[PDB]
DNA sequence: CTACCGATAAGCAGATCTCTCGATTGCGTAT
DNA sequence: ATACGCTCTCTGCTTATCGGTAG
RNA sequence: AUCGAGAGA
């Protein structure tokens, strides 16, 4: 189940975290280059919820 | 965990090779950083939503 | 499509229908039994071969293999019939509405017969006979009822006939767009009429109620005891499917006189009875095996979903017939009712299961659902929407662009990658196999050469697997004579490749307006992998080369060969039918190449300047019209010969122009100044003469996208070739001199001197201080105080917490360091430049156009200035702070985001911080308005993609409804208007105009006496008149454009036109006379007219939704949305105009704005206090208001006023909600006499005062019951405060007095209410008031007045960014939207009332619109251009205008 | 049967008829549209391609719309223009009938 | 004295250029 | 052990219960 | 085939 959330993405929690968002908790790590590779790793999110949306504050 | 880069290009890896990411299938997967709510902090909201919810709901 | 296989049949239109359960078992194969599909195929199963081959299995129908085999239908016989999911609203609303016992509608029969006989009527173009048919009341019980019914039966009799006999309508009815609005409009009165009944007419018999929860149920609900007890003297439960079908069944073939009609937009000729079983689906149609093969996808094998629904279906009807054998054992043999009652109720539950999977079937919301047939056919991605609106097409491809200077202007660079695989069927002859036969030979690898030889039986080889030996014989017997008969009639095609003759489409997403996508020239290059494109088309397609890449379309038939080569073309697209400007030339390297070719310090050697002539132009390309380059004399001739670069101008114009036509002689403009060139320089004046630059610098105002330059005019003088020719010219001329006298900047253009320095430094010192005077004013303090001043410090606070007090500082401080800005870069450019014009080559690309601007120039070398930031400066934290950097509260020009860092120098951390916030909000911004306004193009478009010209000039919609008489008024193309009002430059150029026109050829042909009588006395009479209003001036007189055909009588113009000729030619006297000129002009404008089949609508909706992108009243796409997309009555802003009298003061005008602007109850509130006493629950409300010289000064209210509306309203109102809130909680004798009257009219006020001296307080005691609980009595107050009004005017919010623009001196008021202000005649020109509202002004002034409103706003939304659109797109799309006198819109709603709706269900809601073309059995002549496409016929606007016959010479 | 073809056809003749315009009262513009010159291009284009004699002397070129061009110059294009009005009646104008530009 | 037509609070249907890669139903059951 | 039955968007149209006016 | 991540103009 472990390996499932972390090839998919998919939290399929029965009782639901404290979070918004179900899908793409995890990224692939792409290895284009060393710049691409390490700022994987120091970029934060804030959600697929304000993806799709209109309000831009 | 604690290989030094000699031990670390000696196991195949990289030299400085660094951590924080999974792999499945070999196909190499990080769980990405979210931004949520800071804790254990009562923080005053104004939501619209919040009177959408019900009726006589400010 | 192959030209040698001719098709006679045609589809002439397809007219909506119901299959019926008959002729479905009667076409159908065979019928499909058990749920199981595979085993092999299962016979009799899903995958049945009578259904289609199958997998090399032959079909069994048809006996063909999958190729051959089009495929059969099915039948899965249903054991009940069931409610189609398409028809059941129309079920319930006819099962509702009837009467169960006398088999009829509840509503009375006299008014079913008039429905019918309106509707009868309406079926033919009798609207009006179908109004008067009303007025045939009685008149003029049932014996009376009967001869009125006979009496309107025989008048629609008549009314028929007599309509049949004097043209107006023949046998098949007239159904227009009007006719279906009043037929809808009917059929949904007469439905609404029937479910508003209650007892049944015809026999007074109560007929139990129906209930709705979705689908595939039904219930009905019983009567009351009251209510059966007119049923005791006439003498909940599930209904069944069969039930509900036979009693719609009785009622229908009861009341099949109405229904023929109620169900008919058009008579019908076989007279076929509407049937009830056609709602009702006891069969389904499974789809062939060909359109429900497997979807296969390697070892993923997966069922159709078709295919699991009708499995679903199937297994739920073998349930059910095998419960109806087992339930028959509980029936023919006694035995107890529990285990029949236990089937029974399984059978019930089945019946609803079988319905639910029917309903799966057909769609998929009723029903991670599978979808249904509804849902392949419904939105975007939808049969219509993503198949037949939008195609994958052949022979076409696709790659990067990358630019290409040596390649004509209006041709493309195709890879060979891309040249060997595209193709072109060339059919043989005699007089082309030298380079078919030579192609072949070449085959499919050594470009030129044909891939395959298509024979004359349609058999296609192919060359790709052969030898060149083989090739040869083929090429060989290429060109034979036929030994078949039957094939005797056709030619080999060759496959071959695509040449430099063949002609291509090009095409970038999105495609925003048609210049978008044009017919280039193919010019086969040898190296590959990339599309080579001139940097002319880069503002026509908005392209770039930094990875965009674009389309490229290879039509396939000589006729779309014409039509790229002629009408799609680049040279024919140099001006966007927009506005009618220019959109093609040469971009940034050229211009600068031009502005320092052009100078006078430029000489050439007579080698040199040679060169540089057989460089740009090269007679053995066809460059030269005279076959022999022919130069000029040298500028200077001794000490040595020396030309110059405007010599090298000339002698391109020299050489290109064609001879025995006059030079040009334009005098314009150019963009550097006369202070750039030194003290009493003219290079600013470009000036021709004979075609010779004889002063001026070009620039990108001559050459490029730019009105009246050197280019435009050449465009306008020598036809669109000419034009074309000079741009390739010139970008070959502009790239080698570029070559030999390279052009570059650096580090030394973006330095100043030391005193521009110094300046800088010491304008820039002054900005210390002006953030905190700035603030200081803002905050009402006096000047010279100090930045941490505590008042200063807590007024700040206050505008922290206020936003819109933020605002205004920011507005302030704004204006204030955006002035000392404008010092620094005034002040030290381009004083302060080290390096100068024309030396300064980042100077010369901002003042040449080339790239860049003054604004980029002044921030690389002065400053960045204020960065704004959503109209505001940079945000500010909770604590006072802009950053960390920065002490709360900080007075500061810097602190608030005010760059003094220029890109030279670099920003500080603060500045870049800012300043990366300004980029975040530009980059989001250009991301939204990427495709914030892509919706709004195909909401027009849908609606007007057949509006186009007629022969008759009169632009109509393809149906045949007309929209406008006259396209624009006049019939003047925007593509062709440019040089038409330009009186001067015809007048100069007018030997070269008259060689264009040749009146030689055009007066045989043409009436050149009538209209120019005609127009003589039409402006005589109107300079008699006209010094009289428009309303009380009688015609007597047409525009000459009514009357006489512009395009057949010379001198019928536009009243415009004719007064700008005739005060021309009144006001500049001076060898032609001026007859000869009106003459030439009369004939430009006659040769300047749209012709007929222009696709008007579809370029009205381009130029009104492509510029859209380019973008205290609502504005741009939001302001477009409330005006074209959905034509609201209430808009966000309702504003509307008032002219004032000249007679009226500013000070009246003030003082009428505050007496007619609203003022609410709260405005005068200083405070209130609530004492609330329990010691029969009680409340002392006092009420405090401002000083009485305060609050009637602001508001113009007294204490009169306001003692009046707190005794009338405000009491009542606080009375009303406290009642609300109680019963919410359950679940000076004269003051006196005032006390009384207010208590005894009021619920529970016990005291009443009023300070009648001074206005100041309102104090009144108020009493409630003990029992009552608390209440709040704050916050009910200050609602009820906010909500009472002293004194406003209804829907009028404010009214204010902006400053006098245009010289006018106008009011504006938030809210519409014509007929309030039409009484304020005294301060107000009531005549001449003008509303944002279109809906207000459309009912209160009329249909034309809407008209004139939407005009004006449409053109206010584009003119306030400087956008261009001309008024005849504004004018064609609001003569389409009211069109009908209402203020329709451009969606669903307003698409109804259209005739074909092929183009509604392509539209959107597919389903709905054909469920409502089924029912009326709608028949669309496949006229708008949606059908054409639907049914694949060739379109109707354009070259599809007409039609081409052959004159043979034998009868 | 046959004869309710025959009458089938005498109405269509019949409104066929009563739909053209006579070349006496046409008041369409003289000039040749350029969405007709480019349809008169291309469909004598497909024609000449498809193996129809020529009139004009051909210059060793071998564009079927060059060649098509080149008659149109000649006025040699033996076609005519139907322009439907909108109500079904139509003109029929001839190519030589027209002045090109 | 009740039938019929408005008239605002509530419910319900719907769109807003190209291209890569990765992942893919849970139990149950009778032998 | 295995095959097979199965929780934070914008409009505009349509429905419901309270107001009257009138035979 | 569907939903998730990302990329180009
Ligand atoms: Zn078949
Ligand atoms: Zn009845």
């Amino acid at each position: 189940k472990m390996q499932y959330f972390l090839s998919t993405g998919n939290l399929v929690s029965q009782s639901g975290l404290d979070l918004q968002q179900v899908s793409g908790y995890t990224v692939v790590a792409e290895k284009i280059n060393f710049y691409r590779f390490i700022s994987h790793f120091r970029m934060v999110h804030r959600g697929s919820f304000f993806a799709q949306l209109k309000t831009t504050t | 965990n604690k290989m030094s880069p000699y031990e670390l290009v000696q196991h195949k890896e990289e030299s400085d090779e660094i951590g924080g990411y999974f792999i499945v299938n070999g196909i190499e997967k990080l769980i990405r950083m979210l931004i949520v709510q800071r804790r254990n902090h009562p923080m005053a909201i104004i939501r619209p939503s919040f009177a959408n919810r019900g009726a006589s709901y400010s | 499509m192959d030209i040698s296989k001719p098709v006679g049949s045609e589809i002439t239109s397809v007219d909506f229908g119901i299959l019926t359960a008959k002729e479905i078992r009667n076409l159908s194969a065979k019928q499909i039994t058990n749920p199981t599909v595979l085993d092999h195929p299962v016979s009799g199963g899903l995958y049945d071969l009578a259904l289609g081959a199958f997998l090399r299995n032959l079909c069994s129908t048809c006996g063909l293999d999958e190729k051959f085999c089009p495929g059969h239908q099915g039948h899965i016989e249903l054991p009940v019939p069931c409610y189609n999911p398409l028809f059941f609203n129309q079920l319930y609303i006819y099962l509702r509405a009837s009467c169960l016992f006398c088999h009829h509608f509840r509503l009375k029969s006299v008014e079913v017969h008039r429905y019918a006989c309106k509707l009868r009527l309406l079926q033919y173009g009798l609207i009006d006979e179908s109004y008067k048919l009303d007025e045939i009341t009685l008149g003029s019980s049932s014996t009376l009822l009967n001869e009125l019914k006979s009496k309107r039966s025989e008048y629609v009799d008549m009314a028929i006939a007599k309509a049949l006999s004097d043209g107006r309508t023949t046998e098949r009815g007239s159904f227009t767009a009007t006719v279906n609005d009043e037929r809808k409009k009917l059929v949904h009165e007469f439905h609404k009429k029937l479910l508003s009944r209650g007892k049944c007419d015809n026999c007074g018999m109560f007929s139990p109620k129906f209930r709705k929860d979705g689908f595939t149920k039904i219930f009905e609900t019983a009567l009351n005891e009251k209510q059966i007890t007119n049923n005791r003297v006439k003498g909940s439960t599930y209904i069944l499917s069969t039930e509900v079908k036979n009693i719609l069944d009785t009622v229908f073939r009861k009341e099949q006189c109405v229904l023929q009609y109620v169900f008919h937009s058009r008579p019908n000729l076989s007279r076929k009875l509407v049937k009830a079983d056609s709602f009702f689906m006891d069969v389904l149609v499974v789809p062939p095996t060909r359109f429900r093969l497997p979807s296969k996808l390697g070892e993923e094998v997966h069922e159709n979903s078709q295919n699991q629904l009708l499995s679903k279906v199937l297994t739920t009807s073998l349930l059910i017939r095998d419960l109806n054998d087992d339930l028959s054992k509980l029936q023919k043999d006694k035995v107890s009712l529990e285990d029949r009652r236990v089937i029974f109720s399984r059978l019930m539950n089945a019946f609803v299961t079988i319905q639910n999977d029917v309903n799966a079937f057909i769609d998929s919301t009723k029903a991670v659902p599978i979808p249904g047939v509804k849902q392949a056919l419904e939105k975007k991605e939808g049969l219509f929407r993503k198949h037949m609106m939008g195609k994958r097409v052949n022979y076409a491809a696709r790659s990067v662009i990358s630019p290409d200077p040596n390649i004509e202007t209006n041709e493309i660079g195709v890879p060979p990658v891309f040249a060997v695989k595209l193709t072109y069927p060339e059919p043989v002859t005699a007089y082309n196999i030298a380079e078919l036969r030579q192609a072949v030979i070449n085959g499919p690898d050594k470009w030129p050469g044909a891939t395959q030889i298509q024979n004359e039986d349609g058999s296609l080889v192919s060359l790709i697997g052969m030898s060149v030996e083989q090739r040869k014989a083929l090429a060989n017997q290429l060109l034979t004579p036929s030994s078949n008969v039957s094939t005797h009639t056709l030619n080999k095609k060759v496959y071959r490749h695509i040449k430099n003759r063949d002609v291509v489409l090009m095409n970038r997403q999105p495609t925003l307006h048609k210049a978008s996508m044009m017919g280039h020239k193919v010019r086969v290059l040898p190296n590959e992998k990339t599309l080579r494109l001139h940097y002319a088309n880069t503002g026509a397609y908005n392209a770039d080369f930094d990875g965009d890449e674009m389309n490229m379309h290879f039509p396939q038939n000589e006729n779309a060969r014409a039509e790229a080569l002629n009408l799609a073309n680049t040279d024919s697209q140099y001006l966007t039918p927009t506005s009618g400007s220019p959109v093609r030339g040469l971009i940034q390297d050229h211009i600068s190449a031009g502005v320092w070719l052009t100078s006078k310090d430029s000489f050439f050697t007579r080698e040199q300047y040679q060169q540089y002539i057989y460089g740009c132009i090269r007679p053995e390309d066809g460059h030269t019209t005279r076959s022999k380059i022919v130069t000029l004399p040298p500028t200077i001739f001794k000490p040595y010969p020396l030309w110059t670069g405007k010599q090298i101008i000339t002698t391109v114009l020299l050489n290109v122009t064609p001879p025995d036509m006059p030079g040009i002689n334009l005098i314009s403009k150019n963009k550097i100044k006369n202070e750039y060139w030194g003290k009493g320089s003219l290079e600013n004046e470009v000036l021709f003469k004979d075609g010779a630059l004889l002063c001026g610098i070009l620039d990108k105002s001559q050459y490029g996208a730019s009105k009246y330059g050197i280019v435009h005019s050449l465009h306008e003088v020598y036809g669109p070739e000419v034009a074309a020719k000079v741009l390739s010219v010139l970008g070959r001329l502009f790239t080698n001199y570029i070559t030999a006298t390279a052009f570059t900047c650096g580090m030394d253009d973006l330095r100043l001197t030391a005193e521009g320095n110094k300046w800088r430094t010491d304008i820039l010192k002054t900005s210390v201080d002006t953030g905190r005077e700035a603030a200081a004013e803002v905050t009402n303090l006096d000047k010279d105080t100090p930045a941490d001043d505590p008042e200063l410090l807590k007024r700040l606070q206050e505008i922290l917490r206020d936003n819109n007090k933020s605002g205004i500082l920011d507005a302030v401080t704004s204006s204030k360091v955006n002035a000392i800005t404008s010092q620094v870069v005034s002040k030290c450019v381009p004083d302060g430049t080290m390096k100068k014009f024309p030396c300064n080559s980042m100077q010369a690309m901002a003042l040449s156009g080339a790239k860049g601007s003054n604004v980029n120039v002044s921030q690389i070398m002065c400053l960045l200035g204020q960065q704004a930031l959503e109209g505001r400066r940079v945000p500010v934290m909770v604590s006072g702070k802009t950053l960390p950097s920065f002490k709360p509260y900080e007075t500061d020009a810097m602190a608030g985001g005010y760059v003094k860092g220029r890109f030279y120098s670099g920003i500080k951390p603060q500045e870049y911080y800012f300043h990366c916030m300004a980029g975040r909000e530009g980059l989001i911004d250009t991301a939204v308005k990427t495709s914030r306004s892509g919706y709004l193009q195909r909401c027009l478009t849908k609606q007007l993609e057949g509006v186009h010209v007629s022969y008759d000039n009169s632009i109509r919609d393809a149906d045949g409804t007309l929209v406008q008489f006259m396209y624009g008024g006049d019939a003047i193309d925007i593509t062709k208007e440019s040089h038409m009002t330009q009186f001067e430059f015809c007048l100069d150029n007018y030997y070269a105009l008259l060689k264009k026109y040749n009146p030689s050829a055009l007066i045989e042909h043409l009436d050149v006496e009538s209209a120019l009588k005609y127009s003589k006395k039409t402006l005589k009479y109107r300079k008699k008149h006209s010094k009289e209003p428009h309303y009380k001036q009688s015609v007597k007189y047409d525009p000459v454009l009514a009357k006489y055909n512009p395009a057949k009588y010379l001198g019928s113009v536009s009243e415009n036109f004719q007064d700008k000729l005739e005060s021309f030619l009144d006001k500049n006297s001076k060898g032609v006379n001026e007859k000869k000129f009106r003459a030439l002009m009369q004939l430009k404008y006659m040769r300047s007219l749209i012709n007929p089949g222009e696709a008007v609508g579809i370029i009205a909706s381009q130029s009104v939704g492509e510029p859209s992108t380019q973008m205290n009243v609502t504005l741009g796409i939001p302001r477009l949305r409330e005006i074209v997309m959905t034509a609201s009555a209430a808009i966000k802003t309702p504003q509307m105009t008032l002219p004032i009298w000249n007679d009226v003061s500013d000070e009246q005008a003030d003082t009428f704005c505050k007496s007619i602007s609203k003022v609410l109850l709260s405005e005068v509130i200083d405070k209130v206090i609530v004492t609330e006493t329990t010691g029969a629950r009680s409340y002392v409300i006092h009420m405090r208001f401002f000083d009485n010289n305060e609050y009637s000064e602001e508001y113009d209210v007294s204490k009169e006023e306001l003692q009046n509306v707190i005794s009338n309203q405000f009491i009542h109102l606080l009375e009303a909600a406290i009642v609300k809130e109680i019963k919410k909680q359950k679940r000076n004798k004269v003051q006196r006499d005032r006390q009384s009257a207010i208590i005894s009219h009021h619920r529970f006020i016990t005291k009443y005062n009023f300070d009648d001296e001074s206005g100041k307080w309102c104090e009144f005691k108020l009493e409630l019951a003990a029992d009552t609980e608390k209440l709040l009595m704050v916050n009910i107050v200050e609602e009820i405060c906010r909500k009472s009004i002293i004194r406003q005017i209804p829907h009028i919010d404010r009214c204010v007095h902006p400053e006098p623009e245009n010289g006018k001196r106008v009011l504006v008021t938030e809210g519409v209410n014509f007929q309030a202000m039409w009484d304020q005649e005294a301060f107000i020109d009531v005549d001449g008031i003008t509303s944002n509202d279109v809906a207000a002004v459309l009912k209160t002034y009329g249909v034309e007045a809407a008209r004139n409103t939407i005009v004006n706003e449409i053109n206010n939304v584009f003119s306030r960014y400087a956008i261009s659109v001309s008024f005849r797109h504004l004018d064609l799309i609001a003569d389409m939207m009211t069109r009908q006198g209402t203020y329709l819109a451009f969606n669903r709603q307003g698409m109804e009332t259209s005739t074909s709706s092929f183009m509604k269900m392509s539209y959107e809601t597919t389903c709905q619109f054909l469920t409502k073309a089924v029912l009326d059995n709608e028949r669309e002549q496949l006229d708008s251009p949606s059908a054409r496409i639907v049914v694949g016929k060739l379109n109707n606007v354009g070259t599809g205008s007409f039609d081409v016959l052959a004159k043979v010479p034998n009868a | 049967g046959p004869e309710d073809f025959q009458q089938h056809e005498q109405i269509r003749r019949k409104t066929l008829k009563e739909k053209a315009i006579p070349k006496d009262q046409r008041a369409t513009t003289p000039y040749m549209t350029k969405y007709e010159r480019a349809r008169i291009l291309g469909t004598r284009a497909l024609q000449i391609s498809m193996n129809a004699p020529v009139f004009v002397d051909l210059e060793g070129e071998t564009d079927p719309l060059r060649i098509a061009m080149k008659e149109l110059a000649e006025k040699k294009i033996p076609l005519v223009i139907r322009r439907y009005l909108p109500d079904g009646s139509f003109e029929d104008w001839s190519v030589e009938e027209l002045i090109v530009d």
